[PDB]
């Protein structure tokens, strides 16, 4: 259980611990996308503005992150029951405040 | 000579053109002719060696030209008293142009979806 | 030739076409024919062996012909000394196309749900 | 041949048709038949076996056709000096299909809640 | 009791305890949509848009 | 004199103009000229070398012209004795310009997408 | 495991942590950006305030910045797992602990 | 004198004007050189030995007055029972003005971005 939980979370990380970054309503070849490629370089420094023409009912949005502690808040619930099961001392499985 | 010549777009059309309107569809399809070879330059290569292909490129350059042909007068109605017409609200109309459902034809397309990538260059 | 034929457009047309109407429905079936082999290669072969699926193909070729020459000169009205009529209002700029609930008779079905699929290579 | 006939057609018609419109139904009739066959391959065996399954097999092809040949010229209005007509105002776009309602009538019903269904491949 | 609580939180880890990302109105050709798989692939580095 | 001729934007449209209108022809072409000429100036060098770029510059040219040309007048409808005509709607069409689609035929291509970039006087 | 968090969250500082900012409905030739390199310079002191000729629907928006947090509360989670696996002094690993 | 002259206007305006139209354009001509000059002091001394330059504002001032005094009586239709007309909607203009891509054919251009800073004097 407690390893389902822990490649589940690391594949998060990976894919989704950042927000998804969208534009609609904007052509490809109006931002000037290389047709050959499908994608465009930009200089992407500190502070700088994009600006686009798109008035098409354009705008930006994006998806949410995933908050990688909704699997921790399952990941300490598992150590509970691994401490609970073997009789250990809560230490063993650093699962105490005290 | 153009790929298409002007009884393709005579035989669309189902009306014989004047003399002074033969000059027009003549170079409208001198227009679509080269139109289509700036977006595929072997365009000639594969209209002689495949016949299947230049079957499409006939029927997209003379179509082509029909759109704008039909109608170039721009009248909506005419009439002397013992006859009359009167034609459909038809398009403004002001451009020779190849739709994006005749370019897949030729086998082209643009993705609709496409990227943007941030780059900063590397310290050195 | 090609696997329907004027008198198919005649008969769903339910009028006689003048000269310039058969070669333009000449022209068109022959356009309808080859965008339908385009998608169904086998068109042709899968046809003649299968004949209902052949009576599809020819009144699918013929609709999507019909469709495109109903009215082909443009008129919403005709006056002529005192006779004179007015049609309902249609599309103007009309196009050959064939309809989804056609393809779907065919069996192209198109889905209306497909995925976007993230990939980054991985590392050695 | 066909389950209906133009006799059906006409009756629900209410007006006769000239040997041009024949034709039309006839062939209208021959797209109904197997607009129904490919839903319910059956169909011949249950209109044979049940004569209930029979009359509304027969009503509901007379009815998709009368749907179409109903005005298939497409007029508005029509007028000399001493005698006029004009219609109340139809949709051009008539096309041979069968109404939910009629799917229903024939015993065969889409559901209108379905359920995607997420899948991964369990590991081994 | 507790042991259906487990099965279900652990059934909620691989399913769900994530969004579902969904886009409306775009077509699947438009996309580039693969139309033997239902798939389109793209490069899903961090800031990409 | 300018690299297209009255006889080019004659030929685009479909009527022999008066003496009166061919000034007005060979005044706006000059303009036509000026502007591709600011835009490309190698312009000449580049239509004396490449005769598909020729062909390019000859027709941008005579479109740009007659599209401010046809209908200068303005009329929506005239009426003499008893015939009349009536056309369709236009814009104030008021002045010559280049479309976006023909700068990309000359060749010159602007983004959609531009930088506001921050700057401070770094400390010294 | 670890290490493919600090690869990514290390990875998001220098990308994302910075809110991305756009402006739409905007005419680069409006906004004064030369052609040749797509750009344009503005003195970007303090307080002052931008003016624009606004189009149709002009106006500005941004993309998010990414929260590093959402990394970090799982290099804590794998600093309880390295912890547990060891069998050390819970101080020699999650440092801040106890 | 003027740059562009009346002969410069009657270019463009095909009908040939009255007497009364020649001392309003005269007039017209005055008032947009003079709105040139007043953006522009260095015109006439550019516009003496630059051949192009002079091409640009002798076109631009004809432009100008043309866009003024094209249908200046204010007339949408007219007639005497045996002929008439009616034009398209035009804009009911009263002043003359130079168009912002006239300022960039020019070469005075402004940008649409600029800055409010914020200032308060230091302390002594």
């Amino acid at each position: 259980a407690a390893a389902q939980i822990l490649m589940n979370m690391q594949g998060t990380a990976n894919l989704m611990a950042i927000p998804q970054r969208l534009i609609f309503g904007a052509k490809p070849e109006e931002l000037g996308i290389n047709a050959e490629t499908g994608q465009r370089m930009f200089d992407a420094y500190m502070a700088r503005i994009l600006a686009f023409e798109g008035g098409e009912g354009a705008h930006a949005e994006q998806f949410s992150a995933a908050e990688l502690r909704n699997f921790v808040d399952a990941l300490d619930a598992l150590d509970r029951k691994a401490a609970s099961y073997s009789g250990l001392p809560p230490q063993y499985l650093s699962s105490s405040s005290d | 000579a153009t790929l298409a010549t002007h009884e393709d777009v005579t035989a669309f059309w189902a009306r014989t053109p004047t003399a002074e309107e033969i000059v027009l569809i003549n170079r409208r399809l001198a227009q679509a002719e080269r139109m289509l070879l700036r977006a595929i330059p072997e365009l000639l290569i594969k209209a002689s060696s495949d016949p299947v292909f230049r079957a499409e490129v006939i029927d997209i350059e003379a179509e082509a030209v029909l759109r704008l042909v039909r109608n170039h007068e721009g009248y909506l109605s005419e009439t002397d008293g013992n006859y009359t017409y009167m034609l459909q609200a038809q398009d403004p109309n002001r451009k020779l142009e190849i739709l994006p459902e005749e370019w897949e034809v030729l086998g082209i397309v643009r993705s609709g979806l496409g990227i943007l990538v941030p780059t900063v260059v590397l310290p050195s």
